[PDB]
C-alpha cells in the first residue's frame, strides 16, 4: 500500500 | 595452558585484539560471552536480531559465547569471507533449530521479531506461507540452504555482511 | 488458522462445461482461496472473451435495467461483493467502465473472472476500456510483473492483445454517455467516436486517449470562463474539461448525462452540476474499488438505473489476503534489515 | 524562539536540479525539528549533504535521509539511533508537508518524506514536523525519475545544504 518505512517496506 | 583451537581469517595479531574486547565485555570474566553481557551494550538493547546472533555465535548450545565461539562468529564477517558463507550466516538467521531447513514456523518466529506489529499474524503467515510455496521447488514443506540460495543469490547482501 | 493457498490449478473440464459454458460459481470459489487454472485453461477464456470483444462495435448501446461499474483495480474481494450488491449477473445487466488491473494485487483474478462472465453472457454484462488496460500503464505498475509471478508473459500477452478489443464507449438507454475518461475537442458526435480505431495501444494523444484519460475541472461547473477544452496537469495529458464542454456536447448530441469513472470517489461517486435543460448531473462519475490501496478509506459504488431511477449503490471494503509489495517473497524483504542490524550489532560489540 | 528555514540543492546525476527550502515547525515539535535543522547543517558532524532520496513514488511522496547505507535500512539523529515520538499535532494535509519515516512507533532516525499529496492514512502514526517553503517545482520535477516501486532512474542527491 503507500506507507514510508525504513527497513520493512510493507504493501 | 592449552592451547586453543579455532578456525578463523583472522591472523595473529587480529585474534589479539579481538581478544581484549572479548575481556572487556567479559563482565564476570568467566571465559564465555553472556546475554546480558551482550546486553550491556545500549546499542544492542535496540536490536530484534541480538539473540539470532547470539545463538548462532553459539555452536556447542550452553547459552554462552567463549572466544572461540566468538572470534570464529566475528569471521563470518571477515572481509576475506567469500559468497556463500555470508548466505550461510544469513541462511542461519531463520533456521532456528539448526537441522539445515527453514521451517514454515521457524520464518514466522524469525520474521515477527523484526516486523513485530505491523503486520497482523494472519497477514505476515499468508506471506510466509506464499514465500514458501513458491521456493519449496522439492514439496517438503520447508526450504533447504539451496532453495533459500536460488531465492536471494542475487541480491549480494553478504557484502554488506561485513565488519573491520 | 490461515487458509492455505489451493495446489490444484483447475482444468479446462473443470472451468468449461460440456456445452463450452464457463462454470463460474467453481471458477469464482477457487480463485477466492487464490489458487490458479492451468495456463491454457486462462489463456483460452483470455482469447474467448476477446473474440467478443473484437466483434462489439466501439460505442455500445445497452439497454437498461442496468447496473453501471467503475475502476476494480485488482481488488478481487471487494468484486465479489459488488456482485452480491450489483445482484447476480444471470438475471442483470452489467457495464463496467473500465480499470480491471494495476494497484490492487488480485487483477488477474478480476480479468479472468469478468472474461469468464462475458464468454457466459455476452449480451448482458459489458466491459468498456479503461486508462489500465495498455502495456504502457501495466509494464509501470504491478499487473505485468503480477502476471510473470502467478502464471507467464504469454497469459500477460493474451491480456494486451485482448484489452484492445475494449470498446472505448456505450450510449445507454439512448439518454447516456457511458466511458472511462471523458470528452474529446476532436470528439463532438457520437458519430465521432464509431469512427475511431479502436484496435491498439491507445495513442499519447487524440480522441482515444482523451475518451480514457480526460477529466473534468477540479471547478468543473463554477468555471471563471466558458473556455471548453484546457490541458491536463493533473494526469499529464488528455485534457480537463469544463460544464459548458459538456452541456454543448450533451445538447447538440441529445443526450442526458455522461457517466464515467478514472477519478476516485470518497463517497464511490459524484454527480456533477444540473445541467440547466434537464436539472440532472450533467455528468456522473462512478468508482467501484472500496478502500482504494488500502488506505483510501473511501466507500464504493454500482449505478442501478431501473424504472428510471438512477439508484446509486454503496458498498464498503472486505477482507483480502496479504501481499508484499511487487509480490515479494519474505527472504527478499528481510534480507537487507537482517544484513543491517546483525552488521550493526557486531560494529557496537567491536568498538567496545 | 522563531521557525528555521533549510534548504537543500537537489542535483539529478550531478547537474543541479534546483534548492528547495522548509519551514520547520519546531513550534510545535522542537526537538524533532531539531534533528533536521541540525542534520541540514552537518553541525554535529554527520548529515543530509551528499545523501540521496532512495524511495520516489510519484503522486505519494519523496523518502530520504538516509546518509549512512543509502537504501532505507540506516541514518541516525542527533541523539543516537534514534528517539520518540515527540507528538501527531500536526497532521498530512497536502503536498509540501515533511513528516518523518519509521520503522514502527518511537523510531525516529534521519529519514524523512516530502509529501506530494495527502496522505492522511499517515495521521497519528508518523511525526509532521516541517513544509516546503519554496521550490515545489523542483519537487514535482523530483517525482519524474520516481516509480511506483520508489525506485529512482537518475540518482537525486542532496548536493547542498543548510539553514536560512
Ligand atoms: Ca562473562
Ligand atoms: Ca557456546
Ligand atoms: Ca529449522
Ligand atoms: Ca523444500
Amino acid at each position: 500500500x503507500l506507507l514510508v518505512t525504513a527497513g520493512l517496506v510493507l504493501a | 595452558s592449552y592451547p586453543l583451537e579455532m578456525c578463523s581469517h583472522f591472523d595473529a595479531d587480529e585474534i589479539k585484539r579481538l581478544g581484549k574486547r572479548f575481556k572487556k565485555l567479559d563482565l564476570d570474566n568467566s571465559g564465555s560471552l553472556s546475554v546480558e553481557e551482550f546486553m550491556s551494550l545500549p546499542e544492542l538493547q535496540q536490536n530484534p536480531l541480538v539473540q539470532r546472533v547470539i545463538d548462532i555465535f553459539d555452536t556447542d548450545g550452553n547459552g554462552e559465547v567463549d572466544f572461540k565461539e566468538f572470534i570464529e562468529g566475528v569471521s563470518q564477517f571477515s572481509v576475506k569471507g567469500d559468497k556463500e558463507q555470508k548466505l550461510r550466516f544469513a541462511f542461519r538467521i531463520y533456521d532456528m533449530d539448526k537441522d539445515g531447513y527453514i521451517s514454515n514456523g521457524e520464518l514466522f518466529q524469525v520474521l515477527k521479531m523484526m516486523v513485530g506489529n505491523n503486520l497482523k499474524d494472519t497477514q505476515l503467515q499468508q506471506i510466509v506461507d506464499k514465500t514458501i510455496i513458491n521456493a519449496d521447488k522439492d514439496g517438503d514443506g520447508r526450504i533447504s540452504f539451496e532453495e533459500f540460495c536460488a531465492v536471494v543469490g542475487g541480491l549480494d547482501i553478504h557484502k554488506k555482511m561485513v565488519v573491520d | 488458522a490461515v487458509p492455505f493457498p489451493p495446489s490444484h490449478r483447475l482444468t479446462a473440464k473443470e472451468v468449461f462445461d460440456n456445452d463450452g459454458k464457463p462454470r463460474v460459481d467453481i471458477l469464482k470459489a477457487h480463485l477466492m482461496k487464490e489458487g490458479r487454472l492451468e495456463e491454457s485453461v486462462a489463456l483460452r477464456i483470455i482469447t474467448e472473451g476477446a473474440s467478443i470483444l473484437r466483434q462489439e462495435k466501439n460505442l455500445l448501446d445497452i439497454d437498461a435495467p442496468v447496473t453501471v461499474c467503475g475502476d476494480i483495480h485488482g481488488q478481487f474481494f471487494d468484486l465479489m461483493k459488488l456482485f452480491e450488491v450489483g445482484g447476480s449477473p444471470a438475471n442483470t445487466r452489467y457495464l463496467f467502465l473500465g480499470d480491471y488491473v494495476d494497484r490492487g494485487y488480485f487483477s488477474i483474478e478480476c480479468v479472468l473472472y469478468l472474461w469468464a462472465l462475458k464468454i457466459l453472457y455476452p449480451k448482458t454484462l459489458f466491459l468498456l476500456r479503461g486508462n489500465h488496460e495498455c502495456r504502457h500503464l501495466t509494464e509501470y505498475f504491478t499487473f505485468k510483473q503480477e502476471c510473470k509471478i502467478k502464471y507467464s508473459e504469454r497469459v500477460y500477452d493474451a491480456c494486451m492483445d485482448a484489452f484492445d478489443c475494449l470498446p472505448l464507449a456505450a450510449l445507454m438507454n439512448q439518454q447516456f454517455l457511458c466511458v472511462h475518461g471523458g470528452l474529446s475537442p476532436e470528439i463532438n458526435t457520437l458519430d465521432d467516436i464509431r469512427k475511431l480505431d479502436r484496435f491498439k495501444e491507445p495513442p499519447a494523444y487524440g480522441p482515444m486517449c482523451d475518451i480514457l484519460w480526460s477529466d473534468p475541472l477540479e471547478d468543473f461547473g463554477n468555471e471563471k470562463t466558458q473556455e471548453h477544452f484546457t490541458h491536463n496537469t493533473v494526469r499529464g495529458c488528455s485534457y480537463f474539461y469544463s460544464y459548458p464542454a459538456v452541456c454543448e456536447f450533451l445538447q447538440h448530441n441529445n443526450l442526458l448525462s455522461i457517466l464515467r469513472a478514472h477519478e476516485a470517489q470518497d463517497a464511490g461517486y459524484r454527480m456533477y452540476r444540473k445541467s440547466q435543460t434537464t436539472g440532472f448531473p450533467s455528468l456522473i462519475t462512478i468508482f467501484s474499488a472500496p478502500n482504494y490501496l488500502d488506505v483510501y478509506n473511501n466507500k464504493a459504488a454500482v449505478l442501478k438505473y431501473e424504472n428510471n431511477v438512477m439508484n446509486i449503490r454503496q458498498f464498503n471494503c472486505s477482507p483480502h489476503p496479504y501481499w508484499l509489495p511487487n509480490f515479494m517473497d519474505v527472504f527478499t524483504w528481510s534480507l537487507p534489515f537482517v544484513g543491517e542490524k546483525v552488521t550493526e550489532m557486531l560494529v557496537n560489540v567491536l568498538n567496545i | 524562539m522563531v521557525n528555521p528555514t533549510v534548504f537543500f540543492d537537489i542535483a539529478v546525476d550531478g547537474e543541479p536540479l534546483g534548492r528547495v527550502s522548509f519551514e520547520l515547525f519546531a513550534d510545535k515539535v522542537p526537538k524533532t525539528a531539531e534533528n533536521f535543522r541540525a542534520l541540514s547543517t552537518g553541525e554535529k558532524g554527520f548529515g543530509y549533504k551528499g545523501s540521496c532520496f532512495h524511495r520516489i513514488i510519484p503522486g505519494f511522496m519523496c523518502q530520504g535521509g538516509d546518509f549512512t547505507r543509502h537504501n532505507g535500512t540506516g541514518g541516525k539523529s542527533i541523539y543516537g539511533e534514534k528517539f520518540e515520538d515527540e507528538n501527531f499535532i500536526l497532521k498530512h494535509t497536502g503536498p509540501g508537508i515533511l513528516s518523518m519515516a519509521n520503522a514502527g512507533p518511537n523510531t525516529n532516525g534521519s529519514q524523512f518524506f516530502i509529501c506530494t499529496a495527502k496522505t492522511e492514512w499517515l495521521d497519528g502514526k508518523h511525526v509532521v514536523f516541517g513544509k516546503v517553503k519554496e521550490g515545489m517545482n523542483i519537487v514535482e520535477a523530483m517525482e519524474r525519475f520516481g516509480s511506483r516501486n520508489g525506485k529512482t532512474s537518475k540518482k537525486i542527491t542532496i548536493a547542498d545544504c543548510g539553514q536560512l
